[PDB]
């Protein structure tokens, strides 16, 4: 019931629209964000005074 | 239709280990010993959030 | 042969952290998909407007 | 188990009509089991169970 | 095919007595499970499948 041929298709072909080439965006991002909320995390102690 | 599915989504001489056995081995091997912190992560995103 | 290959396929399933992951992962979002589509074309357009 | 047959299939259904003594060369043949079996234990086989 | 019973409850049930249809379920047949799986995946697009794994 789950292997309905819509749904798949719909799945696939929107993965492939979206996750196309983006690897280079991805790792940007974890990168940037990583470093940012890890500067962020080192004033804990500030933000919560 | 086995015949076919069986065709077009196993392995081929470009692909040895077919798309099923490419997805489970780089999601075996790129979330390997990333559990414990993607559960620590998910846990503190949903309690901030 | 073919018997062989799907029990030492099947031997690695272990259906017990199957199942804690699936429910976990139906009960992620149970009820909003649409919400979450929509949440993301919202995100999409605050984006837009900040950036 | 068996039975095989022949089907003559027309997905039009009407117009000229085959004349006696007269040849069909367009056919087709069904997926043989072994071909789908070989097919079904490489499929499985190379799957890696230690990574699942 | 073959009918299997779970005895529940306290109460005895009389002779010709009738069990509620909430309590009786149908099999899956052999040839639904064929049918479903074969219907399906014949609507597959089988390269974007690939493509997207």
């Amino acid at each position: 019931r789950s292997l309905e041929p819509e749904k798949v298709n719909t799945i696939a072909t929107s993965l492939i629209t979206i996750f196309q080439g983006q690897g280079g965006t991805i790792n940007d991002i974890l990168d940037q964000t990583a470093q940012l909320t890890a500067s962020l995390a080192d004033r804990d102690q500030a933000i919560g005074e | 239709q086995v015949t076919r599915l069986l065709a077009d989504l196993g392995p081929t001489p470009e692909q040895p280990k077919g798309p099923f056995g490419d997805i489970i081995e780089s999601f075996a091997d790129g979330f390997a010993g990333k559990g414990e912190q993607l559960n620590r992560t998910l846990r503190g995103l949903s309690d901030a959030l | 042969t073919l018997f062989e290959t799907i029990t030492a396929i099947s031997e690695q399933v272990d259906p017990i952290k199957l199942n804690e992951t699936l429910t976990a992962a139906a009960q992620a979002l149970d009820g909003l998909g649409d919400k979450f589509g929509r949440s993301i074309v919202d995100g999409n357009a605050i984006l837009a407007d900040v950036n | 188990v068996g039975e095989q047959f022949i089907d003559l299939t027309s997905d039009s259904g009407g117009g000229a009509y085959f004349q006696p003594g007269d040849t069909i060369t367009k056919a087709t043949v069904p997926a043989e089991v072994g071909p789908a079996l070989d097919a079904a234990e490489k499929g499985l086989a190379v799957l890696p169970k230690e990574k699942i | 095919k073959n009918i299997e019973i779970e005895p529940r409850g306290s109460e005895t049930l009389k002779p010709r007595g009738v069990l509620p249809v909430g309590q009786t379920s149908a099999p899956y047949q052999i040839y639904d499970a064929f049918l479903d799986v074969t219907r399906n995946a014949a609507g597959w697009d089988t390269q974007a499948v690939r493509q997207s794994l």
